[PDB]
């Protein structure tokens, strides 16, 4: 992944969707 | 035997589900909490061939007046879903189970909307919410957005960089923080990692983020978020209610309509020229942290909009 | 350099992509083929903020005239980091779906637009059809054993399909209603329907016009038939309700000789029906795709 920290975690960066 | 006039879709452990149910009680209404996460094991759903034939835990719910849609928990990767052990065990049947649940709950929600239920953020809007399409819908409708490039081609990135200047990169759909596009990132070694998945490059806007809340074509407030850069040992976030020109208000309302949202927390950001570009409209925005740090009431207007549907 | 007027989304290894491309070639339009299976690792797509800034492999492809939308090894990736892999697939899917939504908004006639997925959710699809006055079988989606005991008691002998689709239709027999047998659905929802004793019929619709209808009666002996203009009307109405441009419907007749709509398919196959009943399906489809280019 180019955005390596995509899966690093309760994922909160997707809490508004 | 239950006042399913207002329905909150979400787990009762969701701080915003809690906030909305409490708001609704203070207004005199007892919401029905529809927790899809308990579907196969601890809930009963029966759908007839007629749109009105809907039975949850034995009771008929043909048409709520309004629904507050926090989350349907469709994939095991969502916010409120602790599905780690099940996915580590057998991820194929777990994805199957989540798809099985989702088709039924989406059927319920779509039946409700078809019956006239005012769904505060209907799932259909998902189509319009895909970012690379949302930003273009807005742009071609007259709203300013950042100079963007969603891509997997390093050459496109290099030419976009040479056209724009300072750039940031962030996920296409979401799931990680946006970062400044540094020189290290344009070296072949790691810019060739775009073959694994595309990413979104944008012009680095230097102004301040502003979170505008819109409910039923009316701006509730506009909160400026500032990163307190003064003391580096303890950076704090100062959030302040600010006044936005009526031009900005009408633009935000137009955007909410375009995408197809009733309740939306949209992020905008000003450039060097001090003018706002629309960053993104959220389909189930949060509001608690903003209420607290900015001393504003967002849950109140939401509960009132919901209750106004029952009348 | 290329036409990019008629676009076929799918893999060249697909028989249906092959047929459609052959019919468009034999008709004068060599179509652009968007083989999205190549997307991340091989081919390249770039979107700008302007809806027309769509670049596939360096060539700008804003606004095709028409699109035929047809369509991984990761078990290691799903057991090593499933959250990350699911997010990666969502990044890709998001960009591709964005391409299609942009074209549709630009004016492109996408034959089966992904926006139809909403209306296609089966448990909601049949309610859409019935609540708009169309004949549908008496149906019951449930995980409640008492609900299915009552449904059986009211409608009589009935059948059950998998909720989302994939398996064969089976008959609910008295032995299944026992506590042991019926309790299984406490966590295994299926769809129960009144058992229609007529003959299954597949009907194809394209741009508000029925193409053909085949009774699929031992080996498959599907044979072409002709149906009333009332049922033709009902079928095109159903397809306009669900929001499909090219659909392969399943309808079944009751004991009373009247047909009930069973199910519309987002992108039905035809290579196996057009050979077994000797009618032309791909032909009229290519005719519609080309007709859109005029306007
Ligand atoms: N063009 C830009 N220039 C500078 N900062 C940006 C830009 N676009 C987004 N950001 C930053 O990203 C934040 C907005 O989040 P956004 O990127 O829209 O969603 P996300 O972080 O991808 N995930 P989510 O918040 O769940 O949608 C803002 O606070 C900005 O700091």
């Amino acid at each position: 992944l180019f955005i390596e920290d995509l899966g690093k975690v309760t994922t909160l960066a997707i809490g508004e969707e | 035997n239950l006042d399913t006039s207002i329905v909150v879709v979400g787990s009762p452990d969701d701080l915003h589900v809690q906030s909305v149910t409490e708001g609704l009680r203070a207004r005199g209404h007892e919401p029905y909490v529809f927790d899809t996460q308990r579907f196969p094991e601890e809930m009963t759903v029966s759908l007839g061939e007629q749109g009105a034939s809907i039975f949850v835990d034995g009771q008929q719910i043909a048409r709520p007046a309004a629904v507050y849609l926090r989350s349907l928990y469709q994939s095991p990767g969502a916010y409120g879903v602790d599905a780690d052990k099940a996915m580590q065990d057998n991820w194929r049947r777990t994805l199957l189970a989540f798809r099985e649940r989702s088709t039924l709950m989406s059927a319920v929600l779509l039946r409700w909307e078809e019956a006239g239920t005012a769904v505060y953020n209907s799932p259909r809007a998902s189509a319009n919410i895909t970012k690379p399409f949302q930003l273009a819908l807005l742009r071609d409708a007259g709203l300013p957005v950042p100079r963007s490039l969603w891509t997997n081609d390093p050459e496109a990135v290099r030419r976009f960089h040479a056209e724009v200047g300072d750039c940031i990169y962030k996920p296409v759909a979401g799931g990680a923080r946006t970062r400044k596009l540094e020189a290290k990132d344009l070296e072949a070694d790691r810019i060739e990692r775009l073959s694994a998945a595309p990413v979104c490059f944008q012009e680095l806007l230097t102004g301040d983020d502003v979170r505008v809340y819109v409910i039923d074509d009316q701006v509730i407030c506009a909160l400026r978020i500032v990163t307190d850069e003064i003391d580096f040992r303890q950076a704090e976030e100062r959030i302040e209610a600010i006044e936005i020109s009526d031009e900005v208000k009408d633009q935000c309302v137009r955007a909410a309509k375009l995408v197809g949202l009733r309740y939306t927390g949209m992020d905008i950001k000003a450039g060097a020229d001090g003018n706002y570009r629309v960053l993104e409209l959220n389909a189930s925005a949060m509001f608690r942290g903003f209420e607290g740090r900015a001393n504003v009431d967002i849950c109140g207007p939401l509960c009132d909009a919901l209750i106004a549907q029952t009348k």
